[PDB]
């Protein structure tokens, strides 16, 4: 569990794209097709998204080029 | 090192925060509250004739 998100805020720093960033990153965990890069401390996929960004294996730039390897492989 | 009367604790609060960060503040924060309300009531303050 997070208290605090100031990691997360300095991880990359706007305190308003992380929540854009960890809202796709949760939905992707969340609606299913995607599993979390962080061991899972059965919390919710909130702060489990959160805690990715925080750790820094996740951000816009590798979610994008993500995107584009699971799109070239279809 | 003096009484810490309601503007020297708040005084600490703002360097904890300025000096150390946000997580560290919000400890230190809620022992600050959680040690003035037990030593409060240790203290037996009381208000007489």
């Amino acid at each position: 569990a997070r208290v605090t998100v100031q990691d997360a805020v300095e991880k990359i720093g706007n305190r308003f794209d992380l929540v854009l960033v960890a809202a796709r990153r949760a939905r992707q965990m969340q609606v299913g097709g995607k599993d979390p890069l962080v061991p899972e401390e059965n919390d919710k996929t909130t702060v489990i998204a959160l805690r990715e960004i925080e750790e820094g294996l996740i951000n816009n730039q590798i979610l994008d080029v993500r995107e584009r390897q699971e799109q070239q492989e279809q | 090192n003096q009484a810490l009367g309601k503007k020297a604790i708040s005084k600490m609060l703002n360097t904890c925060y300025r000096i150390l960060g946000l997580k560290p503040t919000v400890i230190f924060a809620d022992q600050i509250m959680y040690t003035g309300f037990a030593y409060a009531a240790r203290s037996g303050a009381s208000v007489g004739i």
